[PDB]
């Protein structure tokens, strides 16, 4: 079997942070990665008025705060706020000292190098962990499914990337990355809600539009027939309740928002959809391995949690591929946390103990050890 | 759960359960059937036993198929 | 009590099995693969060297090297890997119990024989060993003791005259084109249809196209005329990506490189008149039988119409006062192994083995005096 | 009395002009742009398809498509738009008066030749036409009749041996990476400095960065060591949004993909040993001058230091009993046009034209008997 360990897995994704222990089946702390700062005059002295709020309490008091995401499309921008986020997830959520626990972290492919040196520098100098490893999210998602052969479409809040892996060997020349994910879908939904007269400008309103996107939007099987159905009748309209008591209704905007994933020309990008990105990701691989990669399409991330996206994906890949091929798409119900589940697997494997970047290796080699060890 | 093992079971639909994983060996075609309630470690063990029984007993003269509920092939 | 092993080490297809059998137990290509990308799925049985049909299965993500080129052993460590995969993985037997019979190319250098003896006797620790020749074992497979053998495998083509069950070393000749060069020719003449095959991974796909869809034209110029005029011989093939290619006049142009070497540029002779050149080098009185036993062997004799075209091309340029027949058994692609199986199972072969203790007080030189 | 036209249709850069000139009159990239947003301000010169350098000017509000990919014409209506934009807007001539010379890639399929003949005679109604090869005009521009030509443009790289003023089709090879794949690899290896380029509008900016700041390292590992240690080779570029990028070790890593295709995952051979693979395929007698005349052509031979690195790499693996010299004229990015302009302006070229009435009673098949 696999030996025990005291490692931590902390998926530091763009919208959410999922932190927990290696070997467990579910991450212990799931909370959105925001830092809130007050934009109003505090006239009541006392009662612990903090200068900054982090985590779920920043979601609780979001009306009187401006909220900032330090991660923007995978790249960490504000290191102080994201350092405050790791301090909150080490000390307040898990309630563990990082000095006697190795830490596994996640990162999208084709990020800049300086993210990896700065991540190494704040993990080794500030918290003083004894070990570190950083891994690709889609590799971890393919660890979650239990397969080895397949293409993983991992789509978080900032990054949507296609990674094909045949057997154990990834193909780095076929790695596709597109900056089209839940942030841009939320912003496009905020744009098209003005067609019914509902205005949303602030960051708490952006959180409310994120909630309505999670709760009502769905992927249509065919866009023009669904548009004709929505124009002809009124059965597709559904209602939603604001926290102040106002009630809104939405019709075609349920399915116009995720259609940006399949047609990015709505938000002005001439890059093609995720189905053609998957298709030419398969086509950039050499000729012998297309057969297995068609039948093992794996989706992961919260952005793949729309209903009906698998049928539209099956129809578009079945249209693009030749007709003799069988195309199978794997959409497990636990695909939101699959990056963390594969992280718990990879931290729990017995082979992995001779790939930890130790303290003395960092001390002898600088922050540049991580590019020679990880990936 | 931790110490995952394989056991030969007779070829029938009654032997199948949703909580484990199954490897159907039919010569040149090897089928991997995963349960809905099956966990991570026996899925990894099923994949490892499948690649072992392809590349060692048959020396790569086989094709390993992975399937779950509702996507069972005609074989 | 124990059973001997027969292992025919081909240049691109190695056969192996037990003595006394009517077919070789394992046929697999002699290819050593090495990975070309980095393995990020750690701990899941990743290997630094994939060997045999396992390398053929995952051939996209590997670079493939042939340890034997042109029938001659060149890369020895990969050749030892072929032997380790052959004994331990394929045949699933220990070499310490079973005697082993090997096959060698004609006119092999003696240092290769000594090193084959040394890695059989030291590394695997066999109890008995013997080396034999491809073509005379194909002649014993034909049930004859006198004749010419055209052994045309994947590396080279050999023309061997044999009289009284022994070859004539002045008259064996070598012509260096076989199915590898035919695969490279078909790789050349598919570019005009717009299909590109440039790496070693898809070379076996072109080899499979050559094996499934090729035939020898009895006459070439009228077959050009009918292929240019009509399209009755144009047929489709299904690539494993799912694209369907269509093949017209290139189905039968690829066998014609054997009869016309100037299709791929070298100045040497075609396959039909080099047998005439070999048989003129022999003595006169033997030739009355030597034309009559035209033994065809090797996997590049599997083409339909090679026998009729061979009969026509020999009958054109031989003198007309003598009958010519061409013989081609259906098992001639395995005939070297069939000869090894019958020779290893004889009642007189127990004294011709080279035992371990005979190797100990003679070193790697006893193989010359006994395999002779 | 009339003047012939030379039109070299490159895969990403088309050249055109009048015969008898020392330089091409118009050099502009072969693109077809189409608008991607709605034009709300009507009656102000909005077009449904921008073609030529006009599309390169307003490339931000367009999507760009290359009609020629990998040296082979694929989209034909866009190629008609390219020919219309050459004839009417660039050169400002009527096509009915002037003969036109065209250049094609080696091993062009016959259907593409017939289709270029058909649209050049029917649509524009030319009085004369001729088709030539890139590599022979490159060799004629160098003033030689025998040599190896490495034509590495934007789509494909070709190695063509030419002996007695004619190519050898058995030894011409096509290695399919050029400046498009170098641009895509530099697009890959600028992400790690935080600079993001994704769409086709900023691909031209990465091509300009590749043209202005790249060099071939003579030795790779010590150059990487000095790039890692010091900062003497790190230099800046000014993007047209005003932001300033800086580039260090990626200046020389991106030319090295020609010598190492495994940087982009291609398993095929590097640029130095495929010329060797071409030259062993030629006959043994004609190699001696063929090694001597190393003709480099195409825009991707304009890197500084590519000739010295090429000299080192050929001199390493060739035998040392003969002298290797490589020539590289400063006008080698236009040498196909120079060879065409010399060839069209001669006193023996008026009989080699394919006139209109010769096309009428022969159809689009007379090109198979006259441009050879
Ligand atoms: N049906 C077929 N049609 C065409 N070619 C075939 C066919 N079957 C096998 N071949 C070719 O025959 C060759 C293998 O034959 P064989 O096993 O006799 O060779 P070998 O023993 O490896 O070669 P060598 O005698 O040079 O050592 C390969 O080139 C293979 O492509
Ligand atoms: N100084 C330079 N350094 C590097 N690359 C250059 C330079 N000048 C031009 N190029 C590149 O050369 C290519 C175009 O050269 P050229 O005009 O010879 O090709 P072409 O005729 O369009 O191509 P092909 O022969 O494949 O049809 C482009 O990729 C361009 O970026
Ligand atoms: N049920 C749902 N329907 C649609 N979108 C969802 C759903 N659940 C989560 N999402 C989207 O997934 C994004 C975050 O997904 P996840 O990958 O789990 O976090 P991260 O992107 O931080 O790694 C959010 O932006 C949210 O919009
Ligand atoms: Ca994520
Ligand atoms: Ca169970
Ligand atoms: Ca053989
Ligand atoms: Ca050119």
């Amino acid at each position: 079997d696999e030996d025990e360990t005291t490692a931590l897995v902390c998926d530091n994704g763009s919208g959410l942070v999922k932190a927990g222990f290696a070997g467990d089946d579910a991450p212990r702390a799931v909370f959105p990665s925001i830092v809130g700062r007050p934009r109003h005059q505090g006239v009541m002295v006392g009662m612990g008025q903090k200068d900054s709020y982090v985590g779920d309490e920043a979601q609780s008091k979001r009306g009187i705060l401006t909220l900032k995401y330090p991660i923007e499309h995978g790249i960490i921008t504000n290191w102080d706020d994201m350092e405050k986020i790791w301090h909150h997830t080490f000390y307040n959520e898990l309630r563990v000292a990082p000095e006697e626990h190795p830490t596994l972290l996640t990162e999208a492919p084709l990020n800049p190098k300086a993210n990896r040196e700065k991540m190494t520098q704040i993990m080794f100098e500030t918290f003083n962990v004894p070990a570190m490893y950083v891994a690709i999210q889609a590799v971890l998602s393919l660890y979650a499914s239990g397969r080895t052969t397949g293409i993983v479409l991992d789509s978080g809040d900032g990054v949507t990337h296609n990674v094909p892996i045949y057997e154990g060997y990834a193909l780095p020349h076929a790695i596709m990355r597109l900056d089209l994910a839940g942030r841009d879908l939320t912003d496009y939904l905020m744009k098209i809600l003005t067609e019914r007269g509902y205005s949303f400008v602030t960051t708490a309103e952006r959180e409310i539009v994120r909630d309505i996107k999670e709760k009502l939007c769905y992927v249509a099987l065919d866009f023009e027939n669904e548009m004709a159905t929505a124009a002809s009748s009124s059965s597709l309209e559904k209602s939603y309740e604001l926290p102040d008591g106002q009630v809104i209704t939405i019709g075609n905007e349920r399915f116009r928002c995720p259609e940006t994933l399949f047609q990015p020309s709505f938000i002005g990008m001439e890059s093609a959809g995720i189905h053609e990105t998957t298709y030419n990701s398969i086509m950039k691989c050499d000729i012998d391995i297309r057969k297995d990669l068609y039948a093992n399409n794996v989706m992961s991330g919260g952005t793949t949690m729309y209903p009906g996206i698998a049928d539209r994906m099956q129809k578009e890949i079945t249209a693009l591929a030749p007709s003799t091929m069988k195309i199978k798409i794997i959409a497990p119900p636990e695909r939101k946390y699959s990056v963390w589940i594969g992280g718990s697997i990879l931290a729990s494997l017995s082979t992995f103990q001779q790939m930890w970047i130790t303290k003395q290796e960092y001390d002898e080699a600088g922050p540049s050890i991580v590019h020679r060890k990880c990936f | 759960r931790r110490v995952v093992r394989a056991t030969e079971v007779p070829v029938s639909w009654e032997s199948f359960n949703n909580g484990d994983c199954f490897i159907l060996d039919l010569g040149n075609n090897i089928h991997q059937w995963c349960g809905s309630n099956s966990n991570r470690y026996e899925r990894l063990k099923a994949t490892q036993v499948s690649k072992g029984i392809r590349d060692n007993e048959r020396s790569g003269r086989a094709r390993v198929h992975v399937s779950e509920e509702g996507t069972e092939p005609e074989a």
